[PDB]
């Protein structure tokens, strides 16, 4: 019912319910008015003096300070070079690649504008150049790098454009839904953005601080107990306990625009302009639809996927009867390419703590037309409770109705058939259940105790840190930790076929095991991997048990197992020791093996083989790499031939090499 | 950089360095970086003015050598070098100095830059000219001086280590790059819009504006008040949560359709047989062996079961062929009983066939499929609508008794000193009391079991037909362990690289129970009469239930997930314990179970008989919990997910109405709707939904009194 | 092995890509480089381990004369394989190798082993040695702090400890000392003392060290010692509904009584602002100035946060009054200039807050929630922590509510002044008149009806469990958790002490320092070791007339004012000069200050 337009700039068809008419029914609507929004958001900020602009010079702060490299985090990105989904670092060092080949050279400038903005300047260059894999049959298939372009247009569309699948292991829902993932182009813009909306909704009371562990608990106590205590004398506090089931369909990228302007009124001009790209490039954001529809023919025992480019190639009468109205209804938004243009609404995980922000907002209303009812609540990430004090039960559920109105007016629908009321005391907020003082969190499902697989001493560590984690967070009590460390224990035998040397088990390690059990004769030292009794319990969870069975320890075993020069360790395995668990090195601590990448990890490689340092600590220096390894290799060799490790040939022939380098 | 400042420098460089911002009217906090170059010239000009002065000859050594005249306010250091060109009879500069040295009565200018240090010297030459002396330095080690003798070698050192100490700190913390010196201090962070981006964003303003401009002069210039209550008011009235005080008698039933006995009765579609499965056991010392050996030695000990060779259909589903799946178990058992050591079956061949993977349609390209009239799209399969079926009830009836044989066994844990982990131990011993030799362990045990296995043998092969026994290790009080074989399974061609795609499994379970017995519990299974036992005694016949299945590497992996069902069926049990133990200061675990002195045993409704509502024990309503949690796991798809996640709002509402909440809802139809969209074919869900209407009515008739 | 290092230097430059990289990338960089990784993490790690421990060899072994050591099968298992390797171009090796290696193999040394580890021996140690009690089954109030996780040898900012850890285990690569060596001389030696010797790989080292040097906190609920040694054993003492007693087997309070003193000296003299920042930058706790270990942790004591302020730091924006820790929650407040007469006849011309406003108070053990609106208190909510706490928060909470009932039951006189005999403003001047008389205000404060609900129960004036509480007092059986989002905003300095926001209101206040004496338990002092590449300085480029560079050892033999080509950092060759002297950056600039102001004071 909004406004229906074509797109200049990519030629989709746009629609804009913002500022549309207003909601007539009960269904859900995305007609939010702008001047209802202003309102508040000015309110809160009127509520809290000066903490948007507070959020936006630490969010431009930090901005300011953050590299390329931190695109590198995350999950799997849409990759345009290939029109997939790859990690973030493939992503980014594929596009970092292909701008080099476009003359856009922002990356080797260090931090995250410059390449932001070499992102912006693409968007402007006629053609587009980049490596493409490409797949010979030579019978072989082999891909290799083919340098391929595309026009201004497709690349716009490329950037624009937001894979999609299906959100899988999403318990509590019958039917599925459909999850996306974005580009590197607009993945930094989303992150500022996304740290200025945590920024402010860290202050916010309402939203408070994203709660993690048993904050949760704390948060819903101090809601209940404020709103008790503010409760008139005589009358009557109502809790909500509200759910919204797809708001973010109904959630408007202009409308988050708008929230960024008002949030940066007072900023300079080149901060508000970088965090006003991701709403603008999510209103014009491009949907990938799947891999197409399958159709068969049992007569013959035939079957094609049909790709999405070619969904009306075949006749509408030749699909099943929701496919047929599904495609009907589809076919305005649907472009030549494959993809259907979807500029209203927003695709879940994007904008979590904007989208926060703007329910806040609406919850710091706190009345309509100065009736006799205050209504305040808690909200994060869809997931909303309310609290209405007025003077009886009626005032309660006109106050509950005002709410639902206000809520329409923001954009913000709240399933009626998901939520429900009754006396404040007993409600439920992100899975998690409140009754008269007492919080029942049990939606949190306890990881799986098995192996981190990683390797027997790290993984040993990691699970019994993680049982102690699930005791001092999750209310994990004393005998279901117990129960716990004997499941992950047993598990753990299990994967690494260590068991107990006495046990009857056969196997090629068990045999060594048990030829170990009476050789040794100290037998409570042996580490589980070994054989040996397991000894963990509530008190020592946080002791690594090679420290525990240090004393216990038989004089050879430890040496063997504590050997300083064993073969079973390697220094470039280590970078995971940190990511946190405590552990020990030994012959425990083995790697797996191997299952512009190698040109990248080799000399990576080699730069942390030549300074150990670099490894641990960011080297410093305003030079080339190759001539400080020029310069180390140098000292190396000349330190070498002093102390007798290095012959009077191998200097000779290492200076000629550095000289081929061109470092004499 | 604040942080880097006042960690790098003393707090008298950073007042000076404000004041002399503040003097020419710059905010020190809107240009930090000039405020840090200022600090560091200061810095290094008292630096090279230290540790030199004049004898009374005059010579230099170690009266100062060097008059600082930077870092006081620009009258205050005009007045010092007025005075001391008029003193000395030296000509005044027509700029301001930064130090002046006696030895040679000059002024010096102190300068610092990132780019070499001759550029810097020279574009300081052209803007001041040769009335003072030059000395520069730069942060790469490198500088210019006018005059070598006015700085040894010492000062200059020092304030070129200084330098390099200062650029390698901000190295480290990401700041030099983000600093920009002094020529380039004046200005900021650069960020253009293009002109795609530009018109983007002009494209991309709610209704009523023309461009980004006009969206951002209208949020920057309008306050709006009142907005929300104009807008409410113009809205129309049908727009409302319509609430609605809930009552006893606006709960109704849940799924009527379950009782219409027009639908079909629920099948059993679990994937093994859990109720009425038969175990062949053969007691051994407790070593462990190859799954196939156990199978090989528990068919060898029941060699009559083994040598039947002359089926006895006694009733084949609807379409499955009795030839190929008699086949395919006769192939299993052979395989199982070679004196080879490789379990795959050796026809592979016909087995292509009994499985049904060579009934499988073939893929063609798109073109094809676009010019071929006659391909459509299937429709889709809805679950059939069935009604409450006696055998769920049965099964969980018999799922949550004791047994005379327990197969739950863990390791063992590190000795306890402290009294919690005491008290842990307790509670422990008698959760694994109460659920050690109940049923729902031992069939959860083996559906882990044959789970796992069936997770190994697809990372092992993938398309060839293999043979894997449902096997199980099952202790009882004596402490005799026994193998126990519950059947075998053919898994066949896997080429299943995802974890989406179907694994075809057709397994052949033995039975006690006669099929005909309850003929609509069985319309999925083929089963034959493969001979009989004496279990005790008595003879009793044993039949041979064959069902072909599929799987997924996912649903493997859940499966061999069962254990943490114990997990569940605890801490739930730890916290009633926990409740009591905060009523009473002493432990009341044992006082729970079996009771104590002042305290009877805890008591838990737990079924009803003729309409009459039963009590049991604290240890019977931590088995009926275990079996509800390995239900949920055997009976769990997307149908209980559902049901559970929206009956869990009517839970909810109903505990409000019995503590006189006075709930509302704002509609119960939609809610009422939703919970029942679930209710098609799953016994889990027809079961808990015959099982929620009867517990209602309970309640309300307790509402009643 | 470098005759390694240089072949496949050679091998990785004959192709161009690395040529490019290598030349055009800088060493500051590199970190960005190391990321651009493959990425290709199992996603089924558990199962893939699984999976791999069964197959034949899946252990990638290392070359060298120990490797050869491990047998090629033993007793039919084929522990390792001579067979070539494409992949990486290794060895590989069998699980039973490392059990053989751990059962049957070289026995070697262990004797620096412990010194190594000695962080986790010493937490075995503590456990070890402690003696438990009895567990409490009732409800317990637990609190939510920041909290340190494990203990540390020493707290340092992550900056100084990476500095520290650099300094040990890499001797090359130790550019100009920072301000910060010679304040962990003694650490620094001890740490190489018990380091020399030990064979194990330097990259395990710097870790151990950070974890044992960098502090870990995090907000957690405690309810006692909430000490690091109490802290590490939290997941067994205690609990939602039990707790128990457990007896685990310096420099902040030497820090606290300095600014505290610092304070009350400054406060008298005129111009407190100069006083205090002088005698803060000229102190020194036994090893360093006091802007070693201020910075070390965020925030702290009331008068720390003062002299932070004075000093260039940042600080916690927590509000503080007396003993009350207040965290605003909403509302604009106006403090207006009015004139209020007292309940003892006088006349008073002070501040008073126009505008509803919230805070999360806290007062030792009881923390709650204070809505008050102008001149006025509106509710107090409160917890059950202990008698004495709760007195002195709703005190505290009264006074700073400025309603009309307290200035009405004003009895006796405000006249009173501090240790150094000063005039307060009227405010403490009330607060401690009402901490004195406790049951002055109380009395015509009123009371009213018990908050009839489930939890929510009233606390009369002798602070007992009953009903009939005090008008607007309410004690809720739950658990208060506050002092969430700390932002550190900027904070100014007058020259009073008192720390202000960014706008004119004022946070800290001089006298919120506690009037109490401990002494000091270190040495106050008023005004080999050091690390290596300390005795020379940078002068310079590369100046090829030395030929190569030279060793630390090598550095020494060279006499004072020599020159010497060394690698700084990442290489960077430079040009050094054996220091004559030993250098100090502080006195050099002091002396120049103070040529810069006597030059000033004698021409005026
Ligand atoms: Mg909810």
């Amino acid at each position: 019912k909004g406004k229906q337009y074509i797109s200049d700039v990519t030629g989709c068809t746009m629609v804009d319910p913002t500022n549309g008419p207003l909601p007539e029914d009960n269904e859900p609507s995305a007609y939010a008015q702008l001047d209802c929004v202003l309102e508040a958001l000015d309110r809160m900020d009127e509520e809290h003096p000066g903490l948007f602009q507070a959020a936006s010079q630490n969010a431009m702060e930090t901005l300011m300070v953050t590299t390329v490299d931190k695109l590198t985090q995350g999950r799997q990105t849409f990759d345009w070079t290939v029109c997939r989904n790859q990690p973030a670092a493939t992503a980014l060092n594929t596009t970092i690649t292909s701008f080099r080949l476009n003359d856009l050279n922002g990356a080797d400038k260090g931090g995250l504008i410059p390449f932001c903005q070499d992102i912006i300047d693409s968007l402007d260059r006629p053609e587009m150049t980049f490596f493409s894999v490409k797949n010979i049959k030579k019978i072989k298939r082999i891909p290799m790098k083919v340098k391929d372009k595309i026009t201004k247009v497709e690349y716009i569309k490329r950037a624009l454009s937001l894979n999609t699948m299906t959100k899988d292991a999403e318990r509590g829902k019958l039917k599925r839904r459909a999850i996306a993932t974005a580009g590197i182009q607009i993945r930094g813009f989303v992150l500022v953005v996304e740290n200025l909306a945590k920024n402010i909704c860290e202050n916010l009371e309402q939203s408070g601080l994203p709660v993690g562990g048993n904050e949760k608990k704390a948060k819903l106590s101090n809601a209940v107990a404020k709103m008790l205590s503010n409760c008139p004398p005589g009358g009557i506090s109502m809790t909500v306990t509200g759910d919204n089931t797809k708001w973010n369909e109904c959630l408007n990228p202009r409308i988050f625009l708008a929230m960024t302007e008002r949030i940066t009124r007072d900023s300079p001009i080149w901060f508000r302009d970088f965090c006003s790209i991701a709403p603008v490039l999510f209103s014009n954001k491009i949907a990938r639809l799947g891999k197409g529809f399958m159709i068969t023919s049992k007569t013959k025992r035939l079957k094609a996927q049909i790709p999405c480019p070619d969904l009306f190639s075949i006749p509408l009468e030749r699909y099943n009867e929701e496919t047929r109205a599904k495609l009907k209804k589809l076919k305005p938004f649907f472009n030549e390419e494959g993809t259907a243009s979807l500029s209203p609404g927003m695709m879940m995980g994007m904008f979590n703590m904007l989208s926060t922000v703007l329910g806040v907002a609406a919850l710091g209303i706190k009345n309509i037309g100065n009736k006799e009812y205050l209504w305040d609540g808690l909200q994060s990430s869809d997931d909303f409770a309310l609290f209405v004090n007025a003077k009886d039960e009626e005032t309660c559920m006109e106050g509950i109705n005002d709410f639902y109105r206000t809520c329409k007016l923001l954009g913000i629908n709240m399933s009626k058939k998901k939520s429900y009321c009754n006396e404040t005391g007993m409600f439920e907020f992100t899975s998690m259940f409140y009754r008269d003082g007492f919080v029942s969190n049990f939606a949190m499902e306890l990881p799986s105790f098995g192996v981190a697989g990683v390797n027997e001493s790290a993984d040993m560590a990691i699970g019994m840190t993680i049982i102690k984690n699930n005791m001092i967070n999750n209310g994990m009590g004393p005998a279901t930790a117990q129960t716990a460390i004997q499941l992950f224990i047993a598990d753990y035998r299990y994967t690494y076929k260590c068991h107990r040397g006495d046990s009857k088990v056969e196997g090629k390690r068990m045999k060594i095991i048990k030829e170990l059990w009476e050789n040794t004769k100290g037998r409570d030292g042996l580490l589980v991997a070994d054989g040996g009794p397991n000894i963990y319990n509530l008190r020592n969870l946080h002791i690594p048990e090679i420290v525990l069975k240090y004393n216990l320890m038989d004089p050879e075993y430890k040496g063997r197992l504590l050997h300083p020069q064993n073969p079973f360790v390697g220094h470039l395995s280590i970078e995971g020791i940190k990511e946190d668990y405590d552990a020990v090195s030994g012959t425990h601590s083995w790697r797996t093996k191997r299952n512009e990448e190698q040109c990248y990890a080799k000399c990576c490689n080699l730069f942390e083989a030549c300074f150990n340092s670099a490894s641990y600590r960011k080297p410093v220096g305003q030079h080339s790499m190759l001539e400080a390894m020029a310069h180390r290799l140098r000292m190396d060799a000349r330190l070498d031939y002093e102390s007798g490790r290095m012959s009077k040939d191998d200097f000779e022939k290492a200076m000629a090499h550095l000289g081929e380098i061109g470092y004499i | 950089m604040d942080t880097f400042i006042t960690r790098n420098f003393q707090t008298t460089i950073i007042q000076k360095a404000k004041n002399t911002m503040a003097e020419f009217s710059e905010d020190p906090e809107l240009q930090p970086a000039m405020l840090f170059n200022i600090c560091v010239h200061l810095e290094v000009c008292y630096v090279i003015s230290d540790m030199n002065f004049l004898d009374e000859e005059g010579k230099a050594y170690t009266r100062p050598q060097y008059e600082v005249i930077e870092g006081m306010p620009r009258t205050i250091a005009w007045m010092v070098q007025r005075s001391l060109a008029q003193e000395h009879g030296i000509e005044t500069p027509k700029y301001l100095a930064d130090l002046f040295d006696y030895k040679t009565k000059r002024f010096i200018e102190v300068g610092i830059t990132k780019g070499l240090a001759d550029d810097y010297f020279w574009k300081k030459k052209e803007k001041l000219g040769n009335s003072m002396e030059l000395m520069i330095f730069s942060y790469n080690q490198d500088y210019s001086l006018s005059n070598e003798s006015s700085l040894d070698e010492e000062g200059k050192g020092r304030v070129l280590s200084r330098l390099t100490e200062l650029q390698a700190e901000l190295s480290l913390k990401n700041l030099w790059q983000v600093l920009i010196g002094e020529e380039d201090v004046e200005k900021g962070i650069d960020f253009k819009l293009g002109q795609t981006i530009s018109r983007l964003r002009d494209i991309s303003v709610p209704a009523g504006f023309s461009n980004f401009e006009g969206m951002r002069s209208y949020i920057d210039n309008i306050d709006p008040k009142g907005a929300i209550e104009r807008n409410l008011a113009r809205m129309s009235p049908l727009v409302s949560v319509t609430p609605k005080k809930l009552t006893w008698e606006d709960l109704r039933p849940i799924g009527p359709h379950i009782y219409n006995h027009e639908l079909p009765e629920v099948p059993y579609n679990a994937f093994l047989l859990m109720s009425d499965e038969l175990g062949l056991a053969n007691m051994t010392e407790g070593k462990s062996k190859k799954p196939k050996t156990l199978a090989k030695e528990c068919l060898e000990k029941y060699s009559t079961l083994r040598d039947q060779t002359d089926p006895i259909l006694i009733m084949k589903s609807e379409k499955a062929n009795e030839n190929f799946l008699w086949k395919l178990w006769r192939d299993c058992v052979n395989t199982i009983s070679n004196e080879e050591m490789s379990n795959e079956l050796q026809k592979t061949n016909y087995a292509k066939w009994a499985t049904g993977d060579g009934l499988t349609y073939q893929k063609i390209m798109k073109e094809v499929a676009i010019d071929d009239e006659t391909m459509c799209q299937e429709e889709p399969k809805i679950p059939n609508k069935c009604r409450v079926a006696a055998w769920v009830q049965t099964e969980m009836n018999l799922l949550s008794t004791l047994t005379s044989k327990r197969a739950l066994d863990l390791p063992e844990i590190g000795p306890d000193v402290a009294p919690v982990e005491h008290v842990g131990s307790e509670r422990r011993k008698y959760f694994v009391n109460e659920i050690n030799y109940c049923k729902a362990s031992t069939v959860m045990m083996k559906y882990v079991l044959f789970h796992t296995s069936l997770l190994n043998e697809s990372n092992a092969s993938m398309g060839k037909y293999k043979v894997i026994p449902i096997t199980n290790r099952v202790v009882n009080e004596k402490g005799e362990s026994f193998d126990m074989l519950y059947g075998l399974a053919v898994k066949g061609q896997s080429h299943l690289r995802g974890d989406t795609d179907v694994v075809t499994v057709v397994t052949f379970e033995f039975s006690s129970t006669d099929p005909r017995v309850d003929s609509g519990k069985w319309p999925k299974y083929t089963v034959f009469r493969i001979g009989s036992l004496f279990v005790s005694g008595r003879e009793k016949s044993v039949y041979l239930y064959c069902r072909v299945n599929g799987t997924n590497k996912i649903q493997m992996k859940w499966g061999m997930e069962a254990r943490r069902c114990l997990l569940q069926s605890m801490q739930q049990m730890e916290a009633i314990v926990e409740q009591e133990s905060s009523i009473q200061g002493y432990d009341m675990t044992k006082a729970c179970f079996k009771g104590d002195r002042v305290n009877s045993p805890k008591t838990f409704s737990i079924g009803t008989q003729e309409g009459k509502l039963v009590k049991g024990s604290f240890g019977k309503a931590l088995r009926v919990i275990f079996t509800k949690c390995l239900m949920h796991y055997v009976f769990g798809n997307a149908q209980l997910e559902g049901f559970s996640a929206e009956s869990r709002r009517l839970l909810l509402l109903i505990q409000a109405l019995k503590d006189r909440k006075g709930p509302w809802v704002f509609d119960l139809e939609g809610m009422y709707s939703g919970i029942e969209e679930c209710i098609s074919n799953n016994p889990w869900v027809i079961q808990s939904a015959y099982w929620f209407n009867e517990w209602l009515g309970f309640e309300k008739e307790g509402s009643k009194v | 092995m470098t005759l390694a290092k240089i072949e496949l230097l050679k091998q990785l430059l004959r192709d161009n890509e690395a040529k490019t990289v290598l030349k055009q990338t800088t060493v500051d960089q590199y970190n960005i480089i190391r990321k651009f990784n493959t990425s290709r993490i199992e996603k089924n790690p558990s199962l893939r381990m699984k999976w791999a421990m069964c197959s034949n060899f899946p252990l990638a072994l290392t070359k060298g004369d120990m490797a050869n050591r491990i047998p090629l099968e033993y007793k039919g298992i084929q522990l390792k394989t001579n067979a070539e390797d494409i992949g990486t171009k290794g060895q590989m090796c069998s699980i039973a190798a490392v059990t053989w290696w751990n059962t049957y193999g070289p026995i070697g040394d262990t004797e620096g082993f412990e010194r190594v580890y000695e962080s986790f021996f010493l937490r075995k140690m503590r456990l070890d040695n402690a003696t438990w009690g009895r567990i409490t089954f009732g409800p317990v109030e637990r609190v939510r702090k920041r909290v340190l996780l494990n203990p540390l040898t020493k707290e340092m900012p992550p900056d100084e400890a990476s500095n520290v850890i650099m300094e040990i285990l890499f001797p090359k690569e130790a550019g100009i000392p920072r301000e910060s060596t010679w304040i962990h001389r003694e650490l620094i030696k001890e740490k190489r003392e018990k380091l020399k010797g030990t064979m194990i790989t330097p990259i395990v080292l710097a870790y151990m060290l950070e974890r044992e040097l960098v502090a870990r906190r995090r907000f957690l609920p405690v309810a006692g010692a909430t000490s690091a040694e109490f802290i590490e054993m939290l997941h067994c003492l205690q609990g939602e509904n039990w707790r128990q007693i457990y007896h685990p087997g310096s420099r902040s309070q030497s820090m606290i009584v300095a600014c505290r003193k610092i304070i009350r000296r400054s406060i008298v003299a005129s111009n407190p602002l100069e006083l205090a920042v002088e005698i803060a930058n000229k102190t020194v706790i036994d090893t360093e100035p006091l802007k070693s270990c201020l910075a070390a942790i965020d925030g702290g004591d009331v008068a720390c946060d003062i002299i932070r302020a004075a000093l260039g730091l940042k600080i916690r924006q927590r509000q503080r009054f007396g003993r009350l820790e207040l965290k605003r929650i909403s509302g604009r407040g106006f403090k207006n200039d009015e004139e209020i007469l007292i309940g003892n006849g006088t006349i008073q011309k002070i501040g008073i807050w126009d505008g509803e406003e919230e805070f999360h108070v806290r007062c030792g053990e009881c923390r709650g929630i204070l809505k008050k609106s102008k001149m006025k208190l509106e509710k107090l909510l409160i917890n059950s922590a202990k008698k004495e706490d709760m007195r002195d928060l709703i005190i505290l909470c009264m006074v700073f509510s400025q309603d009309t009932r307290m200035f009405q039951g004003v009895r006796g006189e405000i006249n009173f002044l501090n240790r150094a005999g000063q005039l307060l403003s009227p405010m403490y001047q009330l607060q401690r008149y009402f901490l004195n008389r406790s049951n002055d205000l109380f009395d015509q404060w009123g009371y009213e009806e018990s908050p009839k609900a489930s939890e929510l129960h009233g606390i009369n004036e002798s602070m007992n469990a009953s009903d009939y509480t005090l008008k607007g007092v309410v004690v809720t059986r739950n658990v208060i958790d506050d002092f969430s989002s700390t932002e550190t905003e900027k904070v100014s300095i007058t020259k009073n002490l008192s720390l202000i926001k960014r706008t004119g209101e004022v946070i800290m206040g001089a006298n919120d320092v506690s009037e109490l004496e401990s002494q000091a338990q270190l040495m106050i002092t008023y005004d080999m070791g050091n690390a290596v590449l300390a005795g020379f300085l940078v002068s310079g480029k590369y100046d090829p007339d030395l030929g190569d560079f030279k060793t630390i050892e090598e550095l020494e033999k060279l006499k004072p004012g020599e020159k010497a080509n060394i690698l700084l950092y990442q290489g960077k060759p430079v040009k050094v000069v054996k220091r004559k002297r030993y250098s100090a950056l502080s006195n050099d600039i002091s002396q120049g200050i103070k040529r810069q102001r006597m030059t000033v004071e004698s021409m005026g």
